[PDB]
């Protein structure tokens, strides 16, 4: 079976920059390799065949090439609709492999995120079950680390994360992050405490409430 | 114009065993030629196998062998991927492409789990702790333990689009998924403007229009 590595597997970009990604075949292929892009809503679309040969209707944009093992597809001035996944694919012999994939998303500016601490309601707490919720708005890099601390005593394996898709307008991501405990575990503690770490931040930022239940 | 239309989402038991089709609409025997693709959330592209009618040609990834059996119907210009002896490693969408991958399905979507369809519980995450305005305040609805996905919210019945973030669903270790709806606004519209999210449900038949209020702790 012929595998297909793709490199890299993440990309940022501005806008007018020229992108180039790689598909490196295990064994010959001869040519035969296409090039598929992702939107963000499920559709795929071909863009690339026979390695260089582009689909009906595809911009002059893009343009791919070979060198050794090493496919290429190079897009020579980004645009707003080619930010998406992009995906290789080999049909020279059974099975047909795809390669691992590459996101190419947006550059801006480091934004630091907007830091919000939510105590879990009467109304949850009826139901034996209590959720904190910790909010990080509108942030860019993607990169960000969330501690919680209960009684300045830090937590583990009872935490989840969330995060949001960027951002069409601002090209920012938002994070939420929603720690889990029993009303009995809840009602045993006083301070409850979100850790925020960030590129934009100069020091870790925290947010706390003691005992807030509405 | 020609393209291929997909099944509907489909939601069963682990243990087994469902039938996808795709049809092609407006084409012809050569062009009942069809692969058939996995991708479960969040990763890459697997490609399961493809069938060619007009040679009776099957041929499949050595992964898929045990799992997958394709089949065609020239006659309506459909195939049909029959998945066998499920578990929660086959939650996954499922797209269907036609030769030389010139089109391409819109995905069906299979969830395998032992859960049953139930309605959310709506909580509020009421702006501040104790704390009297600030600038730019956020508020939001938890939706919390419900089955299967998806769920719509919306703010002010759709009137309150600007500063909304609905997070993405996570599965939690019951079974049974959460998200939460959040929105920033004005500091100081908080004793005067109302905020209300609109959950829907519509597996369950479930509509939920919850109230957020600072109650100030
Ligand atoms: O012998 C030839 O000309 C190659 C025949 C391969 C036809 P196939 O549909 O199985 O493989 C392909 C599947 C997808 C693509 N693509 O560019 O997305 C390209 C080829």
């Amino acid at each position: 079976d012929i595998q297909m590595t793709q490199s890299p597997s993440s990309l940022s970009a501005s806008l007018g920059e020229r992108v180039s990604l790689t598909c490196r075949a295990s064994q010959e292929i001869n040519g035969y390799l296409g090039w598929l892009q992702q939107k963000p809503d499920g559709t795929i679309k071909r863009l690339i065949y026979a390695a260089s040969t582009l689909h009906s209707g595809v911009p002059k944009r893009f343009s791919g090439s070979r060198s050794g093992s090493d496919y290429s597809l190079t897009i020579s001035s980004l645009e707003s609709e080619d930010f998406a996944d992009y995906y290789c694919l080999q049909y020279a012999s059974y099975p047909r492999t795809f390669g691992g994939g590459t996101k190419v998303e947006i550059k801006r500016t480091v934004a630091a995120p907007s830091v919000f601490i939510f105590p879990p309601s009467d109304e949850q707490l009826k139901s034996g079950t209590a959720s904190v919720v910790c909010l990080l708005n509108n942030f860019y890099p993607r990169e960000a680390k969330v501690q919680w601390k209960v009684d300045n005593a830090l937590q583990s394996g009872n935490s989840q994360e969330s995060v949001t898709e960027q951002d069409s307008k601002d090209s920012t991501y938002s994070l939420s992050s929603t720690l889990t405990l029993s009303k009995a575990d809840y009602e045993k503690h006083k301070v409850y405490a979100c850790e925020v770490t960030h590129q934009g931040l100069s020091s870790p930022v925290t947010k706390s409430f003691n005992r807030g239940e509405c | 114009q020609v393209q291929l239309q997909q099944s509907g989402a489909e939601l069963v038991k682990p243990g087994a065993s469902v039938k996808l089709s795709c049809t092609a609409s407006g084409f012809n025997i050569k062009d009942t030629y069809m692969h058939w693709v996995k991708q479960r959330p969040k990763q890459g592209l697997e490609w399961i196998g493809r069938i060619d009618p007009a040679n009776v040609d099957t041929k499949y990834d050595p992964k898929f062998q045990d799992k997958a059996t394709i089949t065609a119907d020239t006659s309506s210009k459909t195939t049909y991927l029959q998945l066998s002896s499920l578990t929660s490693e086959d939650t996954a969408v499922y797209y269907c492409a036609s030769y030389y991958g010139i089109y391409w399905g819109q995905g069906t979507t299979l969830t395998v789990s032992s859960a049953s369809t139930k309605g959310p519980s709506v909580f509020p995450l009421a702006p501040s702790s104790k704390s009297t305005s600030g600038g730019t305040a956020a508020l939001g609805c938890l939706v919390k333990d419900y089955f299967p996905e998806p769920v719509t919210v919306s703010w002010n019945s759709g009137a309150l689009t600007s500063g909304v973030h609905t997070f993405p669903a996570v599965l939690q270790s019951s079974g049974l998924y959460s998200l939460s709806s959040v929105v920033t606004v004005p500091s100081s519209s908080l004793g005067t403007q109302t905020y209300i999210c609109n959950v829907n449900h519509k597996p369950s038949n479930t509509k939920v229009d919850k109230k957020v209020e600072p109650k100030s702790c």
